[PDB]
């Protein structure tokens, strides 16, 4: 919260997060969304058998794809978007150990946390907003602007201060569990692997100074704070 | 010694420090610097003693780069691996040492002739090998072991080996371990500060001997110098476990 | 001061300390920095279920022999007949195979003693029925056709039926407290030298062959139902009794006969293809 | 050369030891 | 033999106007492709946000199938005159080098974006030392030896010191 | 070890277990596996030491089938009865061993020349006999006993024999006692796990030596393998007590 | 232990084993090998970081390949043999959830249990023996007969009584951990995935009656009673 005078290694007042075998430091402050509840009480009824957790595999930080922000981005533009858990299983960081349990269990309840790290320089400026939309299947294209993002659980990133942001995502779905994988033998009547959407949008365009860089980058990291699996099956490759 | 911890200002999280493996296989810990310096180092391997000389001189100094062999330089009577022994490697990090050294001398013989080992305190020179003191041509009538200096005798028929401990008989607080150039001609009193005296071995008849050296029990090193520039070509002389 | 020291003692010089012994003292010098440091067994150590003595090993059941028993074997017939000598399986021919643990370990000693245990496992089913009599015969033996001579010794009659196994402790009854091994204490022959009597006359000893036998005879003919096999195999296991004893270390009578290759230098001896 | 060096291909695995699939070794 | 965690310290020779993020990873047994960042991200990692603070510490875990590891250098090397080596020499060495597959990598997470007024490339110093539980055992011939200003002693003053 | 008592389900009557004869003749019980392994086994009987080599290598491993002689195979310097000693027979039942081994080395000489015995920790190879390390042609200037490794010396004129205890200096929990084929060319790091290092004997002049090995006091075996296939033809080489 | 008189469903006195989401019943008695210890104390030193367990995945019963016993089998014949864990990862029951953790961890300590179920009829007979040999790499072809099997931890199966057998396998290896997978980037100096061998051998040939079946079958099931993983890495396909 408070800086110190310069020494051999500059202003050594960083903070950090350690989850399992992964650590992430931050140079400035961090903004965190509220810790909110998931539906509880349906788990013991939707599954006659015990559900499982594998924290050492799922609760570690995993970086996903890099996000490029340029001076040409306009307010409301989608910089990136994720359908979860689907995109974290078959499109981003595919070899991550966090994905292991999804190969053998057919159902699950998931609570996540997403950390966003930005690196714009002191002569740049801009604002980005990241928000989550619960149970978004077939409703991604409405209530999808920066206004809806500012109303739902979200975090804001300033591109010159480089504050970190942590989005806490509870499990809010219209069914007890979300299905983990599609399969040639599984039904096509229910689209699986998606209980929410994460949007990364431009709030105010990135700007730079004379001869400055026309872009900068943001990196998202995810981790399950609570991943419960149900319905064991033979292992299958993801999507 | 300055660890440099003073420059490590990062205070963010880290992985575990684990549990030490020291003592897991056995209780024979070998990390004590003095323990290492107390195990013998071979200096001379089967060198000749000739009665026409005063004796074979051994300068009192621990193993270090001062005795390192360099491919291409003139052949000396020093064994060639002294510079790569663990104790020479340690001494190359400390320019000061104080205390006694122990010499294990082996006379390759079983004769009943006595071989004398005479101790000479710090006198200012630094020599090794056979020498005719004051360049005379006969020494049996004026033996160095019969002049008054401390002397001990070996009688091979009883035991061809002996272990003698030489004192720290010098005017200085510390002995200087090494120089950047052992052959540079600089201020003569300083030149002799790398030894604390000599050990002279004198036979009755021509015979060979071997010499080992180690630190005594009353011994300390100091004036840590940090590591020097080094080299290694070990990789080239062995197969890896993948053919 | 430099007082004279008049203390003295007479000494007897010897080259080694405790050379022949398996216990006591040793004058070994440790190739360590600390002359008294030792290997640690604090974490890595022998598992408690590993045998600690050769007697422990001798207590492991081993399959000694097998024999068949069929519905055609008439009463009194010897189904099994052997000299029970843990020192040698045969006195007239080479042995090659999987010797039992107790015989393997007995082959390291010149003397053995105590009861020997046998276990007969009938590889049958509930539809096989019959009775056999096991006998331990000492000093003098029975004729193959005189069942009564076997019945006059130490016997156990087993009624084969629902239970398919029987244990038998062979008494130790001899004129000596221990028995000497019939194998040799030292055999320098390594290249299967064609033997002659001069070689034998100059052997390390004289084989004191045992006359003690264990036999199994048919009491009631095996009468299995027609639907099952009319002949069954019987497995004979053997091990030392709880009071089995061994003494007198010697050259092992048995040696590995399978996959024996002496080491060479690795990698100097042409390992670099 | 030395016949002990390598096991014939039909009885071994890639590690030059009897294959666990090769039951006839006994 | 050696064992225990090893410590690393990365000092970025930069100023407050340099910004970016890197990820440090300790990889064991099996390694990652130079172009597959995800394989590195699946191990023991520490992501460092470069900014006002210009240094980061990293403890490398000791994770092997043996309690200690044997040195890859030799225990004894009698070669002193840079002998041109052949396979017979190697087949007759003191041992067989058990090469390690354990790696430490540093990958770009967020591209370095310094202001135009400062240097666009910075040097990063990598320091190393044993962890607090680092252990050593089995004294042997030193694998390293002085390579600078090595002159063996001669007799002083007998060997021509009198000019 | 599994006794098999679990498979003996018969509970009918039996004859007496008697009284043990152990200790009836004497109190010298010889059934303890460690006691047996602690008595010496001859490895090399009068073999040559040549100063043109680095020395004679002795791989640190207990006696077992790894040193068994088979009629018809090439002649090695190993004594031919090692494979039939009681201790080799015992070791052929245990694939793991941990601890120290003791070597009794006898130099057939009475000279005053020192003979050195150098210990090499686990380095990955497994060799025995005379060897020129790195194939050089001179070793008196670069002696293995003068490189820094632990070394001990024998001086025949004082005592031609010595007993040295070598430590368990390896990275593994246990040393592997034997392989099915000591000459198979398989994964090189595994190949060297049957030894914990070497002992190297170096003379001044050509001379012969004999070597015995035994388990140290800090020693354990485990990983019981059960008995192997064996053979015997003893019967054929002696008369029975009935002519 | 004691049978009952016949009723509607015969002699209903079966016993059973339930481990995780798997159950196995037995009609007669069962023979079990002794519960013996594994090396302890090296784990915390060989791995600076915490090791993991995933009991719900690894501690369940998994059937492997079927074993055929015929009247032509001779004493000492190998009916089947397993190099573990290797053969349970890349040759038998390959899609088993028990194999999941081996895809991401490079090292491990394993303690198992193997149950053998036989089904010979009342007019058949024969004896089979199953034993384990610890750290068997390059020593499989010696001390490999029925005699060595009777000396090591083993279980015996009677082919007409159909008693079940359970072999308890501790972790006894010459190193702290066993390597889980070979890989193009891994060293070839150390053969991985094998800390023990399991042998299924004929003790006494199967025999049958007139016009009876000339064979019968045995089925092995395994489960880890204690599988500890160390050294997380990216996931890879097994062998
Ligand atoms: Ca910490
Ligand atoms: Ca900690
Ligand atoms: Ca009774
Ligand atoms: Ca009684």
């Amino acid at each position: 919260e408070v800086p110190s005078k310069e020494s051999i290694q500059g202003d050594a007042t960083q903070q950090s997060s350690k989850e399992e075998n992964t650590i992430i430091t931050r140079d400035q402050q961090q903004t965190v969304s509220e810790n909110i509840p998931s539906t509880v009480g349906d788990l013991v009824i939707a599954s006659s058998e015990p559900t499982q957790q594998f924290r050492s595999l799922t609760n570690r930080w995993m970086p996903i794809n890099s996000i490029r922000v340029t001076v040409n981005g306009k307010r409301n533009d989608l910089l990136a978007q994720y359908y979860i858990p689907e995109d974290f299983l078959s499109t981003h960081a595919k070899c991550a150990p966090n994905t292991i349990p999804f190969e053998t269990y057919v159902y699950g309840k998931y609570e996540l946390e997403m950390k966003f790290v930005a690196n714009g320089n002191k002569f740049q400026c801009g604002k980005v907003i990241i928000s989550v939309k619960f149970d978004s299947y077939q409703a991604d294209n409405i209530n999808t602007g920066f206004q809806a993002a500012l109303s739902r659980p979200h975090i804001m990133l300033d591109l010159s201060t480089n504050n970190e942001g942590v989005l806490k995502i509870p499990f809010r779905y219209h069914r007890a569990f979300v299905r983990n994988q599609t399969h040639k033998t599984a039904t096509a009547g229910v689209r699986p692997g998606k209980f929410a959407s994460i949007y990364v949008q431009v709030l105010s365009p990135l700007q730079t100074g004379e001869g400055g860089a026309n872009d900068m980058f943001i990196r998202p990291f995810y981790r399950y704070t609570r991943a419960e699996f149900a319905g064991m099956s033979y292992k299958v490759p993801l999507t | 010694m300055d660890t440099g911890a003073k420059e490590d200002e990062d205070e963010t999280a880290n992985f575990s420090d684990g549990v030490t493996a020291m003592g897991f296989q056995s209780l024979d810990t070998q990390v004590s610097i003095k323990d290492i310096l107390r195990r013998p180092v071979l200096l001379f391997n089967h060198v000749e003693l000739d009665p026409d000389y005063t004796g074979f001189f051994i300068p009192i100094m621990p193993p270090s780069r001062m005795m390192q062999y360099k491919s291409g330089d003139k052949e000396t009577s020093f064994q060639r691996l002294i510079g790569r022994t663990p104790q020479a490697a340690i001494m190359n990090l400390f320019r000061f040492w104080r205390g006694s050294l122990r010499y294990t001398i082996i006379i390759h013989s079983t004769d009943g002739h006595p071989i004398y080992v005479t101790h000479v305190p710090h006198t200012g020179n630094r020599v090794y090998g056979l020498m005719k003191v004051n360049n005379l041509h006969e020494y049996t009538k004026v033996p160095i072991f019969g002049c008054g200096l401390t002397t001990e005798m070996i009688i091979p028929s009883v035991n061809p080996s002996i272990c003698v401990e030489v004192p720290f008989d010098t005017e200085n607080n510390w002995a200087v371990t090494f120089d950047e150039d052992a052959q540079r001609n600089y201020s003569w009193r300083d030149k002799g500060d790398t030894v604390t005296g000599h050990l002279v071995v004198t036979p009755v008849v021509s015979v060979y001997m071997s010499v080992w050296v180690e630190a005594g029990d009353d011994f300390e090193v100091s004036n840590f110098y940090g590591p020097p520039s080094v080299k290694t070509n070990d990789w080239n002389y062995a197969f890896s476990d993948e053919h | 001061d430099k007082p004279k020291d008049v203390s003295s003692i007479t000494i007897i010089p010897k080259p080694r300390l405790g050379f022949p012994h398996g216990k006591g003292k040793s004058d070994a010098v440790a190739m360590r920095v600390n002359p008294v440091a030792l290997t640690s067994f604090q974490d890595v150590s022998a598992y408690p279920d590993e045998p600690r003595t050769t007697l422990d090993i001798a207590r492991i059941w081993g399959l000694r022999s097998t024999f068949n028993w069929g519905s055609g074997d008439e009463h009194g017939k010897e189904l099994f007949n052997t000299v029970l000598d843990p020192g040698l399986r045969f006195y007239d021919q080479d042995y090659e195979g999987q010797i039992t643990p107790m015989e393997y370990v007995t082959g390291l000693y010149n003397f053995w003693s105590g009861p020997i245990e046998l276990r007969f496992d009938f590889v049958s089913n509930a539809f096989h029925t019959g009775t056999v009599i096991i006998s331990a015969e000492y000093n003098r033996s029975s004729t193959n056709t005189d069942e009564c001579q076997s019945h006059s010794t130490y016997t156990k009659t087993f009624h084969l039926g629902e239970q398919k196994s029987v244990h038998f402790t062979v008494p130790y009854i001899y004129d000596t407290v221990v028995r000497r091994n019939t194998a040799s204490a030292y055999l320098p022959v390594t290249d299967y030298d064609k033997v002659d009597n001069v070689s034998r006359a100059q052997a390390m000893g004289i084989r004191a062959e045992s006359k003690m036998r264990v036999k199994v005879r048919v009491v009631n003919v095996l009468r299995p139902v027609a639907s099952t096999t009319s002949t069954i195999e019987v497995l004979v296991y053997m091990r030392g009794g709880k009071n089995y004893a061994l003494h007198g270390l010697k050259q092992s009578t048995y040696w590995p006969s399978n996959s024996v290759v002496p080491i060479d230098s690795f990698p100097p001896d042409g390992y670099d293809p | 050369d030395n016949p002990h060096r390598f096991l014939p291909a039909n009885v071994s695995n890639r590690w030059n030891e009897y294959s666990s699939a090769y039951l006839p070794r006994v």
